[PDB]
């Protein structure tokens, strides 16, 4: 009843980073103190690599399981998305924002940063579990990429709108907001494909899914908390964004038909802001 | 029996056989003689026997050509190329 | 955000029901008081402020040193006399931002409107006091606008040209299209936009001396223009503009087109190149009753009888062409072409649309030249003869090229004062006096048409803003009645101004002898209908102003007749852009886009209501868009009869009409007489 | 497949392990037996074949008139007295596919080698039939080869110019732009190579009359040139070939040679402009110290100076620049820099290196102008002043652009025939004569120095093909002694011709008396140093040649200081990779690429064995790839001490050696005295 | 050396099948003859059938076992347009000629005949032997990939760019054409992958790996005589349709870095008409 008009959405929805020209946002980059830059660049290297292994690893082996050409369809749509598009442009603003030495030390980053390893290495195992004709481990992955599509790019998602509602880095910020609108959809989809399966179960089944489903949330909810901590002190916004995260972490949960698991709290409004060829005829010639 | 070694500086295939060439001197020097010529220095040597590419090794024996190979060779396939006019 | 700013987009903050159109005037005076009234240099009297402006390089000091002090002195109280204040925060905005004169590091302002107007006022008047003080008049109360270039760039030493337009004739010859480059160039660094009549360049696949199939087209001189254009980019400030016009029978017709196509590859397709197509009733009449076209090879033409193809009537010798042997051509299907040409323009707003004999039907100077092609903005009709550019060390045939000399008449403010006949010929002195100065050493064609033709351009704006603060519709026949009225009277007083020049100066424009003002046939329509209003309604929108009447224009006619008339042509209405802001005017003579538009400037959005717009007269500020096109189009056919030259005529179509809803549209502009078409803007 | 290319395609079909060389005279027989002759057009007499000619438009009837018809009768009489017979394939079907006269349908063949020789030796003459008969024997012999233009347009009505190159020295303004595309477009439509000068225009981000940071800097004009040359790139017939030239101390510097970039957008990138590099010597220095080098503003340097920063020598005011607070400029790394056109070379072949102090220190018209520039070859090195093109209707200070006439001397022949001083003679009287007849009416400054300048270029060619035919290797110390003496006797021989035409004439090249020539300081390493052969194989090459001792040089020098000096300029070695195949000699005096070429014209392979390779031979004929570029770089050194103009030396590189090893080839070029390099063949 | 530009000409490339409507092409189709309706019918579910395969399994199959993030991109890239372009645009051209039961009973007999099941399933053969970490096996299946991509649709292709080139099918051609636009691109970047794991071999491994491309040729070769009679003859055009499959397959060597295997010929007229650097370390300087 669905993939046809996300099929459409996601196609309506295409873009590419080279649109928006970047060298707008130079002058509020220059003026942003070194605690700011450092925090930015790392946010937006910790959303590539998300990207790059949804676009590599999560889209296409789920592409793999699901049947049906228009469902597949979608599926290799969203991955030519995640690393053709997003995680691309994330280098669009790197070349443009900071010289080849400060990219080359935030993608060495990448590599030794613990909850960044932690978090892939989750998400990752889950997409490479998955088994031929065995729905239950593909509803774990589909699970690990609902968590991925709709709470853990938040923890970076937040910098750039941030700015974005002050009036900074404007430019950074429309592409931000281009990939968190296609994230959103993403995240939906794959949401509706994990309920299908999860509707199949017998009540105690379920009950297991369900746990496996908050169990798996906690524990990328606590190294997620770790990782803001160690991103956002230098800039004093960890509380704020741990807030962002959990708002987040329950619309995850709804995009798999379960209830919210966080209380609801006030997000900074900075942040609020921050999101034919007709042919003629004998008698058109008279009038 | 000499193998007469056409070949040049510049020749890739020809740093190659050089190793070769001195295993194969070790091994059969007794019996046979090796003798390598630049064809950058000599250039009338390389025409009359009509050598058109290097490395290009010649087997002659008593100053007639018996038998010529071009391209890289392995010790082995040169050995069985000399054995054959001993 | 800033204040100004900020209560700016309270227009759009609804309450009971109603937008907040009176914060407009609050965001005016926040605008100024925060940040004019702080920013603009203030001295200590005027002599000390024209002694640095002079000084430093931000006037010429000929036109100052043509007044004593006490003369400026009284002409800039008089411009402060009136004490003008901008009823919205998008006219300030702009012209302090666009027009007003700042320091040269741009931190501070050193122009107010009263200011620039006295200026421009007295460069305009040359010595004369009184001229000067009628200048100031006239534009402080908003009834005349001078164009563009000639208000920014009058009377400052850091400039280009006060000419907005140049109408270039290429010749079939390297060594035309090199000159055609070196000219586009140098008048595109002047400011002025550029447009080049490609239609006597031979086709692609014609010879170059005796040797077959060399030409690569009139494709390849538009790539040349359009990277002269680029480099010719004016700092990039405003990036280098330039038109190309062929014509419809031109063979390269359909590569002409081509370029505009997204899906045209980056060999062909032009990107500062504006195109035009110039379509003959020839091709209307084959289109119509679909038979086969035949687009000609320019060159076998000009080969077999010695002229031109677009120096001769197609209508007569299109038949001619066909039945020759050696003229070549290629058959086309002429309702194809106009199906491409409504998809080009739906697709991209290109080409510009010229009804040739629309325009040479009623062109007055035809002896001189027909009209073979038009400017940038589509609304430049004007007699041009090409020049002989020949090889170095001999003597070039010098032709004639077109030039803009444009000025606006706010309508709402004419009519307010009822002073359409001073308005008039005021503009007409104004324009005259900016063609005088106007000497260009680098375009040889331009300036010798500029001092025969002595042509000028004075359009109209806020039409639309007038008839719908006076309770008329657009498309309703009152606003055509009235429209019909007023621009009668336009033309009536700049013939008058322009028969009352030649008398005082003792000379006409080139050829006059030759043009239908001489022979009288100009004046037919003139002295043989009655253009008073035939409402009651519009007839008391021009009480206390003298309408002439047949017996008036017979005594014009006669004064034409005896004392000659100084400009070929006077009236064409530019589309009156930016300048429209400052004037608090709807552009140019066009329906209004938008009821309030939506701007983005910096990290701020703001808007603008058009001038005089509120609950009372909502629905008379209809949206261009969602006006019927054909009443629009007799709207500016009424107009375009009294209007020698063109109009800039933009075609606003909805996402929903088709390319044959713009066909209809063109066919019915072609079958009302209209000359041009500018812009197919697709909401 | 045609029984021509069969037998052609024998040739590496190897039997007894030996390739077929002798089917390639077999393959041009059956080639001219089976489609030239019974292709070729014949008349009853030769006085019906130049009827024919002149009356359908394929001679001029001028310069066959100054000869009775019994002279000309008998001027072909002794061309096809020799019986020439073409040794290859390839010669014969590059002469008749390129340069034979063919019908206006290009069926059938029109001229014969030996028609196309008399034809261009009467051309030459000009009236004379004895020299009509000596330029017949030189040329039909082979031993002297007029350039492509030349050669192929001569006595021609369906001609361009016999000029090979031009090169135009742009000016800082838009005036001068306009006239140098103008020009540009001219000379590409003469079908001769244009190389433009962009050292003098002003950086990008310049001031325009007070308006600063509006420059494009050269790379607009790049961009310009680039259509311009696209737009006349002779209807198709060979792609529009342009060159632009920058020193290496311009600001536009990178951005200059970002236009050869593969990544480069195409809104920057250039594709018909070949790009060359300036490099003063004080560049190598600050590269070599490693110290932060500084390019400049040009116009900043103009401002303060009052000359072109190209005008000025680098050496001894860089660090007047640098100390200089009005001069803008912007730091860069020489070593950097010089590893940026390493890399580009290696990957596009570009730009052309040209060593401004090594052209200058040995320059003999210093006085007129250092040289800033090379060709589109890197080859004509020659003192060029640039023209200050006014606005219109305003005198222009036309200044010299210079004009290459260029004619190529077969080395083999020449040698075996043991005539270089009568063959060098004749070919200086033949370039002295295209020069004359030669006039361009659309380039003021072209015209102007080939009328003053009197510039031949008098190259070489097949070196490599007659020390391989003599047993000498390119690389070997005997092959240097040989193009040691055979230039210097060359050289020695184009100035006494020079001088005796100079004695003739009366007239000297304009500005002689301030050239080395007049003051003696070129002849100072002639009468110092003798150039005789070292070795006795080298020297029984020269047998029976007169080689030019201490004495002759002196008496030599003492008759150019009484008579002086006819032309500016008389030896420059062009790459002639053309000309080479209908000659059978190597192009230039560049090492050979292959041993035997591959070549596919049409659904065919063509293979070319080089001129004399056999099996002999075959190691003498070593391919320039596998030679050391050090010892090639010795060798032009050698040669271009007696070569007044500069050498196309092209880089012959493998795939193994990095951007380094190009940077070390280089610097030693720079080191041993090379003017310019052409060209980084990556194989 | 080469992703990056490749990355650059695909998405530029980029189409949607909305774009051409197709319509108009009843104007045409309605005076074709039985016999050309029923070869275009099966070409078209020839062409789609195969491109499904490419769609579902090899681009996708690729992309797993190639190395490095903009390699992968790319391959999703190239997979989505298979999926969501290409598919969609085949669909369009059938509903658009033909009524439903029309359209099941060609595919029925499509899915059924003997030359089009030889050849997707030799191809869809080695797409499903490529094995984790060898390097053989996935060079084995690029040829495979390039064989498809720049030769084996071409006997399919050949017919839409023959009516193209007369005036014909003008719509459902002009698809054609931009799908067989992108499957050129395809083939010429695959094989370059190929050529890279060719050049990481020994000479022996090399001559076994150029024995196997020209044997794999051969037999998807001479299927391609056979196919091409079976449905070719009825319409006259069989020896035309010959010399582009020679051509076309001389292309897909040249991909692979191999010589043409077949002799130059020309093709029909309508079909025509249709389509190091080392840092200067001083001591250079001093010679
Ligand atoms: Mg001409
Ligand atoms: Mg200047
Ligand atoms: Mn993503
Ligand atoms: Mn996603
Ligand atoms: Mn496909
Ligand atoms: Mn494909």
């Amino acid at each position: 009843d669905f993939t046809q008009m996300f099929y459409n959405q996601n196609v309506k929805q295409f873009w590419l980073p080279e649109e928006i020209a970047l060298n707008g946002d130079l002058l509020t980059w220059k003026y942003l103190g070194k605690n700011e830059q450092d925090t930015y660049m790392k946010v937006l290297a910790g959303l590539t690599l998300l990207d790059t292994e949804q676009g590599n690893t999560g889209m296409p082996i789920v592409a793999e399981h699901v049947d049906g050409h228009q469902r597949k369809a979608v599926l290799n749509f969203m991955a030519m998305m995640e690393n053709a598009v997003h995680a691309k442009s994330y280098s669009n603003i790197f070349m443009t924002l900071a010289p080849t030495e400060t990219i080359n030390e935030v993608f060495e980053w990448v590599k030794q940063n613990k909850y960044l390893q932690k978090k892939a290495q989750m998400i990752v195992g889950l997409y490479k579990a998955i088994q031929k004709d065995d729905e239950i481990s593909l509803f774990k992955a589909m699970v690990a990429s609902v968590y991925l599509e709709s709470f853990l790019f938040y923890s970076g998602f937040y910098y750039p709108l941030y700015f974005y509602g002050q009036g900074k880095l404007m430019q950074s910020g429309e592409i931000i907001n281009l990939i968190l609108r296609d994230e959103a959809i993403h995240g939906v989809y794959v949401g509706l494909l994990a309920q299908e399966i999860y509707n199949k179960q017998t009540e105690e089944k379920k009950a297991e899914l369900r746990e496996f489903a908050i169990d798996l949330l906690n524990q990328l909810y606590e190294n997620e908390l770790e990782y803001t901590e160690d991103l956002y002190d230098q800039v004093g916004l960890s509380h704020d964004v741990k807030k962002f995260i959990r708002y987040n972490a329950n619309k995850a949960l709804m995009n798999l038909g379960f209830d919210p698991y966080f209380e609801e709290e006030d997000i900074n409004p900075i942040v609020l802001n921050g999101l034919t060829v007709e042919p003629l005829k004998d008698d058109d010639f008279y009038f | 029996v000499v193998l007469a070694d056409f070949w040049a500086p510049w020749c890739g295939p020809c740093k190659m056989i050089a190793p070769v060439l001195e295993e194969l001197d070790q091994e059969m020097g007794d019996k046979l003689k090796i003798v390598k010529i630049d064809v950058d220095e000599n250039q009338e040597t390389a025409g009359k026997y009509g050598v058109m590419s290097i490395p290009t090794l010649l087997v002659l024996k008593d100053g007639e050509v018996v038998e010529t190979s071009v391209g890289f060779k392995p010790k082995e396939a040169l050995q069985e190329l000399v054995n054959k006019h001993l | 955000v800033p204040k100004w700013i900020q209560l700016n987009n309270e227009i759009m903050i609804q309450k009971d029901g109603k937008f907040q159109f009176d914060k407009d005037k609050e965001a005016v005076h926040s605008y100024f008081v925060d940040y004019i009234n702080q920013n603009t240099v203030f001295f200590h009297n005027l002599k000390e402020k024209l002694d640095y402006l002079v000084e430093n390089q931000y006037y010429e000091e000929e036109f100052l040193s043509l007044y004593s002090f006490e003369d400026i002195k009284e002409v800039f109280k008089t411009a402060y006399a009136k004490k003008f204040r901008f009823p919205s925060f998008m006219s300030a905005f702009k012209f302090y931002n666009d027009y007003a004169l700042k320091t040269n590091d741009k931190k501070k302002i050193l122009e107010r409107y009263e200011d620039r107007i006295s200026i421009v006022a007295l460069f305009f008047a040359n010595g004369d006091t009184e001229k000067a003080k009628e200048y100031v008049n006239l534009m402080i109360n908003q009834e005349y606008q001078p164009s563009t270039p000639t208000f920014l760039n009058a009377g400052r030493k850091r400039r280009g040209e006060l000419v907005s337009c140049f109408l270039l004739e290429v010749n079939d010859s390297l060594n035309d299209i090199s000159r055609a480059i070196d000219i586009s160039m140098q008048l595109s660094k002047l400011g002025g936009g550029v447009s080049l009549n490609l239609s006597k360049l031979r086709a692609k696949g014609e010879a170059i001396k005796d040797v077959e199939n060399a030409t690569k087209g009139v494709v390849g001189v538009m790539k040349l223009l359009d990277n002269a254009f680029r480099y010719a980019d004016q700092m990039g400030q405003r990036q280098g503009s330039g038109a190309a016009y062929l014509n419809i029978f031109h063979r390269d017709i359909n590569d002409f087109l081509d370029t505009k196509k997204i899906s045209a590859d980056e060999d062909v397709r032009v990107k500062t190149l504006s195109i035009g197509v110039v379509i003959p009733d020839k091709f209307v009449e084959l289109a119509r009753e679909d038979k086969a076209a035949y687009v000609f090879y320019p060159h076998t033409i000009y080969k077999e009888y010695g002229q031109h193809m677009d120096e001769m009537d197609m209508n007569e010798m299109y038949d001619k062409f066909v039945d020759n042997p050696r003229v070549k051509k290629e058959k086309i299907n002429p309702r194809k072409l106009l199906e491409k040409l409504a998809m080009l323009r739906s697709e991209s707003g290109y080409p510009y649309i010229m009804f040739q004999d629309n325009v040479n039907k009623v062109h007055a100077n035809n002896h001189i030249s027909k009209v073979k092609f038009s400017n940038l903005c589509s609304e430049v009709l004007q007699a041009s003869q090409v020049s002989s550019y020949t090889d170095y060390d001999e003597e070039d045939e010098i032709g004639l090229d077109i030039s803009c000399n444009l000025g606006s008449l706010n309508i709402l403010n004419v009519m307010e004062h009822k002073s359409i006949e001073k308005t008039v010929k005021l503009a007409t002195d104004s324009l005259t006096h900016v063609s005088e100065t106007t000497d260009i050493r680098n375009a040889p064609a331009v300036r010798r048409a500029n001092k025969a033709m002595k042509s000028i351009g004075l359009g109209a704006m806020n039409l639309h803003g007038y008839l719908a603060q006076n309770g008329i519709a657009y498309e309703s026949p009152e606003a055509r009645d009235f429209a019909n009225t007023f621009f009668m009277m336009v033309n009536f007083y700049s013939i008058q101004r322009s028969a009352e020049i030649a008398k005082e100066k003792g000379e006409t424009f080139d050829q006059y002898e030759g043009s239908t003002y001489a022979t009288g046939e100009y004046f037919d329509k003139y002295v043989s209908t009655d253009f008073s209003p035939k409402y009651e309604k519009i007839a008391n929108l021009f009480e206390g102003m003298h309408i002439p009447t047949t017996e008036d224009w017979k005594k014009l006619k006669a004064f034409v007749a005896e004392h000659g008339m100084y400009h070929s042509y006077r009236l064409c209405i530019a589309p009156t852009g930016s300048i429209s802001y400052v004037q608090s005017s709807t552009a140019s003579v066009m329906p209004i886009m938008e009821r309030i538009e939506e701007r983005t400037y910096g990290n701020s959005k703001t808007y603008y209501p058009m001038p005089g717009l509120a609950s009372n007269n909502w629905f008379f500020y209809k949206e261009a868009y969602d006006m019927d096109m054909f009443k629009v189009v007799d709207m500016i056919a009424t107009i375009q009869q009294h209007i020698d030259q063109g109009i800039s005529f933009t075609l606003f179509l909805k996402d929903t009409m088709t390319t044959r809803d713009l066909n209809r549209i063109d066919l019915y502009a072609h079958h009302r007489g209209i000359k041009t078409i500018y812009y197919a803007r697709t909401k």
